[PDB]
């Protein structure tokens, strides 16, 4: 185009893109900062970093890029490569890696009045402090802080982008339904934008975009919580087995090892911060300690069940507590209870005495076994109550955690 | 001397070519950029990363009236190669990429014909974002798209389009990704079912700006599941059936609980691996995940019921009473329903003999009760087997048949009758 | 104003960065190398790469950049950015990644006689084929190969730096700037100029400068955290010969547990060494050997259990077996009539049961004898293996001289 | 050198690096392309990507860069930056992760007659189809397709320097062996551009894996744990350890199958023979566990409820045992009188019940011996056939 | 701006960025270097690399860039691209994984008197000598050494802004605590160059780890299994489960040791206290397995083949049990029929003798178990008191 080339040659004859456009010394340049989110790619909790694919909607005015459309056959606007005009060095200040600037350098749109519009694109890694108190039933509050790296408040004034009609300001991240990809693990609840100042630094100002996002915890439920509930059921079961089965330690130790493995694997998905303990980890530790005490009490029960008068003498307090008082309360009462001829008589009498002694010994052994059974029943009830109450309480507390109706920003 | 040097110097230097100005006579005119995509290799599709890596050749074609010459004036030069950093090219960008690669990385020359037709066919490795539907894994089919937009100009200045072709004098648009039957490498895991290409327009926006149009190339691919079936599903199913088999062990073996617990722990290991192999999305629970949860719950029931059986087997008259109701329930009715099989010295001697007899009779009665409790336990575990194992087999068959009866819909764009296939142009 | 301005303006005006500074046609540029090591960052065994923080010092002579000090107020040294000068494209040839050049393109010091002194820092990732035969008591012999990427031996003559008239044939290590690694100790650090005689003086690959790092691993960490637990756990198999051979003895439980533990330790060792197939690590050979031994012990436990639990009903104890296993091998280590009939029957039955029990006890004793013999055999095997491995590992010493043929020490 | 500086200033004064180096536009440029493999960085089997460190030796004649040595002090050769002169655009078609063309623009050697020698380094991360049938004793054949991207055969023609690439300076892998290597030139017709031919040169390397890492770390443990399969049948049921041992064997086998699975690509083209062996072993082990549970259930069969049918007594107690040879198997006084008779009768009944129980135990023993013999037969035929 | 455009055109018209900004070549450029720590990205203990987010504030005078404000409409400050003026090649000596110098060339502020202020950003991946001896309660002290690479102290002089780096806008880590931080200027005299001073500034930060995370996720399970260690001695031998418990504990402790080693560098300079405790526990668990195998062997000793020696009986049945106070231990045809009854009685007598011998052996085994339990409890008490 002859006339567009002529206009370009006229505009940029003496235009210096390193000089901020200020018609008169002391003038400020109003820069409007908006943001459009196209895809909330990742939120890496291990490194506390949020990756987003966004457009950065900027707009300002350059008095030097002015012309009369009539003198150039009615050319209202131009698309000029962004490297040719001055732009404010608007960057993401709270990035995690070193990438400050934008990725894609699209053309700017300069209108005959001097209004410059520039909507670059970038993949930003922004550092986001993560609160783990309620992981995985947690909502995060991740921010992206944009400001001019170079110019301060005495040189550029930051404002909010205008809407499509150009009537009112847009105080929130813009989402284009035709170009937005739902994350699938996070749902966006609030997305306000707000200007921020520092009291001690009059030369500071930035536009911050907030993303209040709530995790959808189905994955963690299915793959971590239900298996631990089944393991806890087994741990409670261990106290219903009879000590004669010979499989009490197998069951209890297996439950303990399984829950420990679950904790170890889950340690890879939570941040290594130390400000609080996630609810999932608290539940896992609670179950682990409960199962360890299950192992210890099972060993105690086995020790009680394998005692005999030849080795132990039942003390009075054990008999008083476990034979008489508890069983009524636990509904586990037991049911209520000539030379040769002379030699032959002696032999029969010896056999009878042997049988009588054996019966008394067996009665005492049975008393010890009954003590073991009663203790095991008491432990069963106590552990069932504790496990149910603890699990229900922990997950009820987790369930009453939703982002506030007011973003406060 | 090479006439090409004279021609290029005439085109780019004498005529004052400006590579930052659209190639149009008048400002209000529009530029048509024809577009097509050739897939040379479907490198991978990481479900954990929700990324599709593809090796493609992205074809562009427009008209530049400033790069036109009379072939007779110069030697019969019917074509010319120029580097893209010397001429105007349209910066079409992949909008849905995971990384910062918005457009081709190798800028190859452009072919210019004497009539001004410019063609540009650079290669590219694109890492686009493809949401994964894990609902039917590993019998799933994915629907990944590559969305290309023109951000440097608005729809009033350049118009994206689909490359046209001729066969018998009528131009038909190319609504598919081009696959060369010999320059294409079939992927081991995925096979391409549909590959339409569509030019989308969004009427709620305006031609003022750069969100009014795009060209999207879709790629519907089905996973070949033999690998997972052989290496993940068969071992899991067999180990699961071992649990139901654990009902048949006698309580005197001392290994019922161990067998059931081993099966449960194996199921948990398989569940953990399945978790490792999929994205952490909450749209749906994978089919294999549902099966594993169901079978783990069922095996936990098996463990609890083996525990109850054991507790019943070790009862004795010294601690429990075999009531008549339980006796008739578990020794008369259920076994038939379940088809289960079936002078002073003389006085002292006499008193001692009587006492011995009494003790032996008591011991025999005690053993009789113990045997009755044993039979009760056997009845309980037989009933458990007949109640649980059918549920296990039916659930397995249902789950792994519903997944196998899951096919791509044979036509993309449900509301569209067109096949979008290379063999039948529109 | 700064007099260096006009000096540098005269030097760099009419100066082609692309032309080798050869005075005449047969002149050859003597490029001089000296490597200074400041930190041995790591040695990635899986990736078979050594990362080092070095300063490489390169010196040559460029007759074009020479002035007359008296003309410029006695300025005898200027700094010029390296991107404005001709450089000998000295690169690390044996890098793992594509990084050939140096990390930071520093300034070049230029003296009035033309001398060029360039000391860029670099983080070099170089290939080092790793020998695993003695892990974790191994010592590695890693090298850094430097050669010109552009010019051949007819243009550039690579040489080692000469300091005070005596050649510097080692990697320089400055006590001020040096952090000892903690896992590796440097024993030798020689340098030499090497020729590839398969190529002529052309071909750009004829001449090399190779800096060697012979580093010895400190093995305490691996001894404490891997080897000692592995050996202690593996020694537990022999205990299965003292557990009773019956239900609840748990011979097979202990045996299989130790077998699985050894397999896990084998996997762990596998995660710590490269996947090269030129040799099997020593600890890997030990683990395979003890796995085989413990599999044999599992079989032996099964055999002992099968022998001990035999009954006269199924298997009949012969006289040969009895004599052998219980002989020499242990050495080396109306109404009244009915009542009478009933009493006779009772006595007979009791006697029969007692005899059956006695036969069972005989079988149990045979089993115990087999247990003791196999225990001694297994302990012998295990001790021999462990001692062999210990000896082989503890006797691997780094060579006394950097190059076995040469008698020189290659130290400052 | 003043002479070299003047020469280089004269050569590039009116040189246009955009035009082809041909006297007439109808001629074609002959480029002799030769590949030099410096190292084989890795072969990522899971991702099917082969990372190599090569040098791409290229030669051609630029008639515009010729000079007479007499006028420049007898200079016969010079080195010029690659960015100052025309270069051919070679592209690696089957790139997978890296760069399509050369990115390290090193200097090139220019002869006084115009001949150019350019040997830039590269890191080719090319796609490699992995056949896992014989893993870890497999050999891999995958290639490097090189050709001119933008110029057809009538404008720029490429021919190979030699029939095979150059492995003179190849660094020994330590994980693969270069069985063979060859380079072939192809004329192809693409659907883009059906009128004119496009040339390319494909270099391929037959790589043989050295099977010592995986034999030590995978196969030997697999075999050792497989050989424990038979021990289940030799373990007496009274030991109370059959299920423990068999379940341990099965779980170890499946863990090893998973480990093998992590080392190969997820492609469904073919199944590894090692994996198929492991699957067969697992199926037999599960059958063994089923039969072991049947054996255990039989060994504890109470005679009270179960009566041994004739069809099992005849077969398992009278037929198989004789067949098999290798084994070594086979007032007050009135009450007192009444009580003694009761005791005698109860002992007789107990003896009968014990005889029945021992018959069941014998049946179990013969069953597990039959299974042991079947296992030995399978082992013998397998070890003979493999050899 | 027209005035600013003219000013920038005049400033750089004959300005050479290769020349030091000094009036006379004998002077030196006074550069005021100040480090501002924005964020502590990570501390990779395995690789011994510390990643930080910093801004490297630098100030100096360039007389060639001065102007009179009255001639340009009163402009007193401009912003020039840093690629247009002389910059000091300030380099991080102990770089480990990143770039040595500044790579993000941002604009710099320039007063009308020549005073320049340049505050570029950087990610410093420096080397940290990690000392794991109190992990996870450890304190790490590792630094960042900066200096001018190619100029000596007589040409370019660097001085710190203040005794301490600037942490006004520091982002709280949540994993480490900034106990202390200082910056020191060093004059070195190398051997290459023994006549001139080589300047250097070294910033160091004393980081104190916050241990809650590692406590909860590593130590508590390790301690729990350690406390399960001695439980086997209370398990009766008739249960037939001692090997299960002992081996499970041993393997759990081994797994936790392997978990801990992958959390620290492989250096042999020092051994972590937690790992040392874990190995001590493993040694005692191995001893427990051996001694409990001995106990199991004793418990099933056959009375027929073995006869209890007198010393064993005296030690383990007559003296030791009294010592334990808290325990509940204990301290024609008719002729044949008559002969059969006599046989029954004799066999019962012999069986009773044998069973009493066996019960004596079992009592000895239980006493050994209980001695070992009390010894392990003594170790528990002494360790708790001494350490805690
Ligand atoms: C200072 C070491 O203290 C301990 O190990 C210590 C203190 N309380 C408990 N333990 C452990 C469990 C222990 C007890 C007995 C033997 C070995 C280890
Ligand atoms: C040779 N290709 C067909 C691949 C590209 C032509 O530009």
């Amino acid at each position: 185009s002859v006339m567009e080339d002529t206009l370009l040659s006229v505009l940029f004859e003496t235009y210096n893109p390193k000089v901020r456009p200020a018609q008169t010394v002391g003038d400020k340049v109003t820069v409007r900062v908006g943001l459009t989110l196209t895809n909330l790619l990742i939120l890496n909790e291990k490194i506390e970093e949020m990756t987003t694919n966004v457009f950065l909607n900027l707009a300002w005015t350059d008095y030097r890029l002015q012309w009369d459309p009539a003198a150039y056959e009615g050319i209202k606007d131009l698309r000029i490569p962004s490297s040719d005009v001055w732009q404010p060095d608007i960057v993401l200040m709270n990035n995690n890696d070193g990438s400050f600037e934008i990725t894609l350098h699209v053309n700017v749109l300069v209108q005959h009045t001097g209004a410059v519009s520039w909507q670059p694109s970038a993949i930003y890694r922004s550092s986001c402090t993560i609160k783990v108190m309620y992981f995985p039933f947690d909502w995060q509050n991740c921010t992206m802080v944009f400001k001019s790296y170079t110019y301060d408040t005495s040189e550029v004034t930051l404002q909010h982008a205008l809407d499509a009609k150009g009537e009112r300001e847009v105080k929130e991240i813009v989402i284009n339904k035709d170009a937005f990809t739902e994350n699938g693990q996070w749902s966006i609840e609030h997305k306000p934008s707000r200007k921020n100042w520092r009291s001690d630094d009059p030369s500071y100002e930035d536009v911050t975009f907030y993303l209040i996002i709530q995790r959808k915890p189905l994955f963690y439920i299915v793959y971590t919580i239900i298996p631990c509930i089944l393991i806890s059921i087994l741990a409670i079961l261990v106290f219903y087995l009879p000590p004669d089965a010979g499989e009490k330690m197998s069951l209890s130790i297996s439950a303990l090892l399984a829950v420990t493995v679950f904790l170890l694997l889950l340690a890879d998905k939570v941040p290594e911060t130390s400000l609080s303990v996630p609810i999932i980890i608290r539940y896992l530790m609670f179950i682990m300690i409960l199962v360890a005490f299950s192992v210890i009490l099972s060993v105690v029960v086995l020790n009680l069940h394998h005692r005999s008068p030849n080795t132990h003498t039942m003390p009075n307090w054990i008999r008083q507590i476990f034979i008489e008082t508890l069983p009524p309360f636990l509904w586990i009462q037991r049911p209520v209870t000539p030379q040769d001829l002379k030699e032959a008589v002696e032999a029969i009498k010896y056999i009878a005495e042997q049988l009588e002694s054996a019966s008394e010994f067996d009665d005492l052994k049975k008393d010890w076994q009954y003590v073991a059974m009663v203790a095991d029943r008491l432990f069963l009830y106590v552990f069932f109550v504790i496990c149910s109450i603890g699990t229900f309480s922990i997950f009820l507390d987790a369930s009453h955690n939703v982002p506030p109706d007011n973003p406060f920003a | 001397v090479n006439e090409e040097e004279r021609l290029i110097n005439d085109l780019l230097i004498v005529n004052k070519y400006n590579k930052h100005v659209r190639p149009v006579k008048h400002n209000n005119e529009v530029v048509n950029i024809a577009l097509s995509l050739t897939l040379s290799n479907l490198i991978s599709l990481k479900e954990t990363d929700e990324t599709l890596t593809s090796n493609v050749w992205m074809d562009h074609a427009w008209y530049d009236h400033r790069l036109t010459w009379n072939a007779s004036e110069y030697s019969d030069i019917s074509i010319l190669r120029l580097p893209p950093e010397l001429v105007w090219i349209p910066d079409i960008v992949l909008q849905n990429n995971n990384d910062g690669q918005y457009h081709v990385a190798y800028f190859c020359n452009v072919l210019v014909r004497p009539n001004g037709y410019v063609t540009w066919l650079p290669p590219a490795i694109f890492r686009s974002s493809c949401p994964i539907n894990v609902l039917y894994f590993p019998f799933d089919w994915q629907n990944c798209s590559l969305k290309f937009t023109a951000l440097n100009y608005d729809a009033n200045e350049i118009t994206m389009d689909l490359m046209t072709d001729t066969i018998d004098g009528k131009d038909y648009p190319i609504e598919w990704i081009i696959i060369d039957p010999e320059a294409f490498t079939e992927n081991g895991e995925w096979e391409i079912i549909h590959k339409p290409a569509k030019k989308n327009i969004y009427p709620d926006k305006f031609p003022n700006g750069t969100n009014y149009q795009d060209v999207t190339f879709y790629l519907i691919i089905r996973r070949k599941p033999l690998f997972y079936v052989i290496n993940f599903i068969t071992p899991c199913v067999l180990i699961s059936f071992l649990a139901s088999l654990a009902f048949y062990l006698p309580a005197e073996s001392g290994e019922k609980m161990s067998t059931a617990i081993s099966v449960l722990l194996a199921q948990a290991v398989f569940l953990l691996l399945t978790s490792q192999r999929l994205p952490e999305t909450a749209l749906a629970v994978p089919l294999i995940g549902k099966y594993l949860m169901f079978i783990m719950s069922l095996v936990t029931g098996v463990i609890v019921n083996c525990g109850i059986v054991l507790n019943f087997h070790f009862r004795t008259p010294s601690t429990h009473v075999l009531s008549t109701r339980v006796k008739q329930i578990f020794l008369e009715k259920l076994p038939r329903i379940l088809h289960m099989s079936r002078h002073d010295e003389i006085k002292s001697g006499i008193d001692s003999t009587n006492y011995i007899v009494k003790q032996i009779k008591e011991k025999n009665a005690y053993d009789e009760e113990v045997g009755n409790w044993n039979l009760v336990g056997q009845t309980i575990d037989r009933l458990s087997m007949f109640i649980i194992t059918p549920v296990m087999v039916l659930g397995t068959i249902f789950i792994f048949v519903m997944g196998n009866f899951n096919h791509p819909p044979a036509k993309p764009f449900e509301g569209d009758p067109f096949d979008y296939s290379s063999d039948h142009p529109r | 104003e700064n007099e260096e301005g006009r000096l540098i303006e005269k030097l760099l005006g009419d100066y082609d960065k692309r032309i080798i500074p050869a005075k005449t046609l047969d002149h050859i540029i003597d490029v001089t190398l000296k490597l200074t090591l400041t930190n041995l960052i790591s040695l990635n065994e899986k990736e078979e790469a050594l990362t080092t923080n070095v300063w490489i010092e390169i010196q040559w002579n460029d007759y074009r950049l020479s002035w007359n000090t008296s003309e410029y107020e006695g300025i005898d040294l200027v700094r010029i950015p390296s991107e404005l000068l001709w450089l000998p494209d000295v690169v690390l040839e044996n890098n793992v990644d594509g990084q050939f050049e140096v990390a930071y393109y520093a300034n070049v010091l230029v003296y009035n006689d033309g001398s060029m002194y360039w000391l860029p820092p670099a983080i070099y990732r170089s290939t080092c084929p790793i020998a695993v035969t003695y892990f974790p008591f191994d010592w590695q012999n890693c090298s850094l190969v430097f050669r010109s990427q552009t010019y051949n031996a007819h243009e550039v003559n690579l040489q080692l730096s000469a300091e005070e008239g005596e050649a510097v044939e080692w990697i320089h290590i400055d006590p001020e700037d040096f952090t000892e690694n903690g896992e590796w100790t440097i024993r030798h650090r020689p340098a030499k100029k090497n020729y590839n005689w398969q190529l002529t003086k052309d071909d750009t690959d004829f001449q090399e400068i190779i800096f060697f790092l012979i580093i010895q691993r400190k093995p305490l960490f691996y001894i404490i955290n891997i080897i000692a637990p592995c050996v202690l756990i593996s020694s537990l198999v022999v205990l299965v010969y003292f557990l009773p051979a019956q239900a609840g003895g748990q011979k097979c439980t202990l045996s299989i547990s130790v077998l699985l533990a050894q397999t896990i330790f084998l996997f762990l060792i596998a995660q710590k060494v490269p996947e090269t197939s030129l040799n099997v690590p020593l600890i890997g050979k030990y683990l395979i050997f003890v796995m085989f031994v413990s599999m044999l012990i599992v079989m032996n436990c099964v055999i002992v259990l099968n022998v001990s639990l035999r009954t006269p009903n199924t298997h009949s104890l012969s006289e040969k077996i009895k004599h052998l296993f219980l002989g020499f091998l242990p050495k080396y280590l109306p109404e009244i009539k009915s009542c009478v009939e009933a009493c006779n029957f009772i006595a007979k039955s009791t006697k029969e049961q007692n005899d059956s029990g006695s036969e069972n006890e005989n079988w149990v004793l045979i089993g115990k004898v087999i247990d003791k013999a196999c225990f001694w055999i297994a302990l012998l095997l295990f001790s021999i293996g462990t001692l062999a491995i210990f000896l082989t590992g503890h006797f691997n010493q780094v060579p006394e001289f950097p190059f076995p043929g040469d008698p020189r020490k290659y130290v400052p | 050198s003043e002479h070299e500086t003047r020469l280089v200033a004269n050569l590039l004064e009116n040189y246009n690096k955009v035009i082809r180096p041909v006297e007439h536009h109808t001629h074609f440029v002959d480029i002799t392309v030769g590949l030099q493999l410096i190292q084989l960085i890795s072969v990522d089997e899971v991702n099917q990507i082969v990372e190599t460190n090569v040098r791409l030796r290229q030669q051609w004649i630029d008639v515009r860069l010729r000079w007479n040595p007499a006028d420049y002090g007898g200079i016969k050769k010079i080195r010029l930056p690659s960015d100052d002169v025309w270069l051919p655009d070679l592209v690696l078609y089957n790139n997978a992760d890296g760069d399509f063309a050369i990115v390290h623009m090193t200097k090139l050697l220019l002869d006084y007659t115009g001949k150019i020698m350019w040997t830039p380094p590269a890191i080719f991360k090319s796609y490699c189809e992995i056949i896992v049938t014989h893993f870890p004793f497999d050999q891999q054949n995958c290639t490097m397709k090189l050709g001119i991207w933008t110029y057809d055969g009538t404008k720029v023609s490429i021919s190979p320097e030699s029939d095979r690439p150059d492995l003179s300076t190849f660094m020994e892998s330590g994980e693969w062996v270069m069985k063979d290597y060859r380079g072939w030139k192809h004329w192809v017709y693409y659907t883009c551009c059906p009128d004119t031919p496009y040339l390319d040169i494909t270099y391929h390397f037959i790589m043989q894996r050295i099977p010592l890492y995986f034999v030590v770390n995978v196969i030997i443990p697999c075999l050792l744990f497989s050989f424990l399969t038979g021990l289940v049948f030799y373990l007496p049921t009274d030991s109370g350890e059959k299920m423990t041992l068999s379940i341990s064997v099965l779980l170890s086998l499946t863990v090893f199958l998973l480990v093998i699975v992590e080392l190969i690509p997820s492609t469904s083209s073919a199944v590894p023979l090692i994996g198929k062996y492991m699957l067969f072993t697992m199926i037999f082990v599960i059958s063994s566990i089923i039969i072991t549970v049947v054996v255990i259930n039989t060994h504890h069969r109470s005679p009270s409820t179960h009566t041994m049918p004739q069809w099992v007594r005849k077969i398992f107690i009278d037929t198989i045992p004789n067949v098999m040879f290798f084994s070594t198997m086979k007032p007050d006084v009135k009450s007192a009188i009444e009580g003694v008779k009761y005791i005698a009768e109860h002992m007789k009944s107990d003896e009968e019940s014990s005889n029945a129980a021992e018959e069941w135990k014998y049946v179990a023993m013969v069953i597990d011996h039959i299974l042991l013999c079947v296992f030995m037969l399978i082992c013998i035929i397998g070890t003979v056939s493999v050899f």
